[PDB]
DNA sequence: TGGAGAATCCCGGTGCCGAGGCCGCTCAATTGGTCGTAGACAGCTCTAGCACCGCTTAAACGCACGTACGCGCTGTCCCCCGCGTTTTAACCGCCAAGGGGATTACTCCCTAGTCTCCA
DNA sequence: TGGAGACTAGGGAGTAATCCCCTTGGCGGTTAAAACGCGGGGGACAGCGCGTACGTGCGTTTAAGCGGTGCTAGAGCTGTCTACGACCAATTGAGCGGCCTCGGCACCGGGATTCTCCA
């Protein structure tokens, strides 16, 4: 007799423990490696010190949560849970981008 | 700073006024003004912070603590909507 | 919007700010033309909210989320 | 109340200009709720703007400043 | 770098609760930014007004654009009392 | 490398972000989004270190960048 | 201005630079190259606005036209996203 | 004001196209608002290096800054165009 | 209505390195004259904002009533969550290379200050 | 009357070189997550119906609009003129980096306590 939890709690359990803690939530080396990826059209063999790349990892992080936040606002409004693209582009529609 | 009962140098942000091209001339009300709002500010948002860690039961004022602080406050959250 | 009630709504509005103030005409003006803007604006963005969720009919809970989304209150 | 001078025609017109093509019986209220809001926010600072210049007759540019400062800039009243 | 200033009004306000390097950097971006804001917007207004000095007038009208409501009336309030604290 | 932002990672991002529930197609988008944001601050960043005559971005350029997209960051150097 | 056939006022932008105390000293260059930006921007501007106002079959630019123009073009409209 | 510059641009562009009084001061405000917002970047610019002195490539740097996508490419060149043309 | 597996917290034992205090010392904050001038103040002009008040009428307001549609109900199924397995590359420590950030010095060239003129 | 032109000197700029700090690039290796596959249940949703409320036309106020009338509060500006702020310089002490210590915190083990399903 396993005991597996019903479809939801886990996912209500990892939202307690992340938004109990504050650590980054992506991978440092392969964000290093897209970061230096996008930075080539602009400008060709350029050099990252290691605290340009934390900073904007910790500011893509930020954008992504608050973007999710409004995410999950939209697809609320619209009495459903999961939430879809059509809830991502809504909220980037309202604030301009 | 001693005459106008601040912690903040009201030297050094008359020069950092001088210096930064503001404006032509800097009257001696302006620095004394300019610490003593800053150091409101800094007091306010201290005071946030602190009593959050002691709630938190940490001695050691941390960045989440910074944000518990501007969050659960109303105005600071509208003059820092935009900041992380 | 009607101009003269307008009018006074703003000049009731600056009551309570500072008595006894004396408004040009082409402030009062200039804040119709914002108010319009930032209504229509602002309906546009609860059009949009309302046809997301499967309705023509706008609600109050509509414009509330569309000004939850823009952090305005 | 001044505030109820903006009837019910007044908030249908701005949102058949705005697009919406049915509204609710309850929006009015909100409608003029976020109006007042709006028009606080925007007469607070013309007012500050006005009073630092030690005036008591508060001009356009005080209000075109006081909406651009707001990232709501406005063109055609000055400045 | 406002970070003994910073550290003396947290043991003013707290004399026992400490502070750690992320965080002393986090009040002091803050306070250099808040800095950068209020004399950004005086500059603003002496130059609409054409006055090319700044005076406490100027600080005081940006504390006020700036500042929302109680912070403003709190913010105020004390640059006035260190004004005429300094001034007499 | 844009994969190599996995989907575990856009799944805590959501979790933090507080989605009960998660579609499928959420991830082409976010990555989309991602990459936007990304170009948007390294275009200014980047063009602010160019302003300086030299080859290595520093976090005063990714920081300016930011304070002058609307979201200013602290604890970073100003 | 009419040296290098541009028609914006050089010695204008240069007395506005100066009297706005944007910098201490401003290069020779400076003034030329803003004039230029400046003059570029309205040309396209207002050559948008006019092709706006020929679909009205109008042969005067009103505000309508400068807000469809704005309205129509993507740069422009994210250069311009909150102008009435 | 800028009207007589406007004006003859706008007679370049479209000799046939008129402008009212309307039209020419929203068009005049929205060049004081480019100025501004140049001057201002070219400001910060010089500021953030304590370089005291705004040339050309610091008016580069700001309309980059600026100016987005093929709007601050063709402003750039329109910029770089010029003042070859004068130095010359 | 209690029983059972999963998961989190209490008491206590370790280490750690970053917060907290010490202290040169150096460069910037002041205080005392000195001088040029913007802002405080008074006074005059008159532009334009405020208040009354009658005549018009388009616009807001109240009512009636029908029909679009918003919301509750219901059942299909599909696709996302939880999970066990495998595989893959992020990641920790070593190790060097060297390329570019960073002054230090020197020349030299460009722009502010002053005087004269005209569109 | 602000834009144009010429003359003059004084300080920022470009450049060279050197010093060495931080970034790039590998390499070996333990292992923590990604990738993948398999139930299954639960929410997306498509249809249904019914009652509610919103749009439209109609009759009837009513306050906006205009215009005409008046005044007069303070914007707007000019003229003195004095207290203020920039500039300079000898002085000196407050904050800067660099040395140190030590204690509050991080994290784990053993055990206790609590949480989500389930018979």
């Amino acid at each position: 007799k396993p005991h597996r939890f019903r479809p939801g709690t886990v996912a209500l359990r990892e939202i307690r423990k992340y938004q109990k803690s504050t650590e980054l939530l992506i991978r440092k080396l392969p964000f290093q490696r897209l970061v230096r990826e996008i930075a080539q059209d602009f400008k060709t063999d350029l050099r990252f010190q290691s605290s340009a790349v934390a900073a904007l990892q910790e500011a893509a992080e930020a954008y992504l949560v608050g973007l999710f936040e409004d995410t999950n606002l939209c697809a609320i409004h619209a009495k459903r849970v999961t939430i879809m693209p059509k809830d991502i582009q809504l909220a980037r529609r309202i604030r301009g981008e | 700073s001693s005459k106008a009962g601040l912690q903040f140098p009201v030297g050094r942000i008359a020069r950092f006024l001088k210096a930064g091209k503001y404006a032509e001339r800097v009257g001696a009300g302006a620095p004394v003004y300019l610490a003593a709002v800053l150091e409101y500010l800094a007091a306010e948002v201290l005071e946030l912070a602190g009593n959050a860690a002691r709630d938190n039961k940490k001695t050691r004022i941390v960045p989440r603590h910074i944000q518990l602080a501007v969050r659960n406050d109303e105005e600071l959250s509208r003059l820092l909507g935009t900041v992380t | 919007i009607r101009k003269l009630p307008f009018q006074r709504l703003v000049r009731e509005i600056a009551q309570d700010f500072k008595t006894d103030l004396r408004f040009q005409s082409s402030a009062v003006a200039a804040l119709q033309e914002a108010a319009e803007a930032y209504l229509v604006g602002l309906f546009e963005d609860t059009n949009l909210c309302a046809i997301h969720a499967k309705r023509v009919t706008i609600m109050p809970k509509d414009i509330q989320l569309a000004r939850r989304i823009r952090g305005e209150r | 109340d001044n505030i109820q001078g903006i009837t019910k025609p007044a908030i249908r017109r701005l949102a058949r200009r705005g697009g919406v093509k049915r509204i609710s019986g309850l929006i009015y209220e909100e409608t003029r709720g976020v109006l007042k809001i709006f028009l606080e926010n925007v007469i607070r600072d013309a007012v500050t703007y006005t009073e630092h210049a030690r005036r008591k007759t508060v001009t356009a540019m005080d209000v075109v400043y006081a909406l651009k400062r707001q990232g709501r800039t406005l063109y055609g009243f000055g400045g | 770098t406002y970070k003994i200033y910073i550290f003396k009004v947290l043991k003013q306000v707290h004399p026992d609760i400490g502070i750690s390097s992320k965080a002393m950097s986090i009040m002091n971006s803050f306070i250099n930014d808040i800095f950068e804001k209020l004399a950004g917007e005086s500059a603003k207004l002496a130059r609409y007004n054409k006055k090319p000095t700044i005076t406490s007038r100027e600080i005081q009208t940006s504390v006020r654009l700036v500042l929302p409501g109680e912070l403003a009336k709190h913010a105020v309030s004390e640059g006035t009392k260190a004004v005429t604290k300094f001034t007499s």
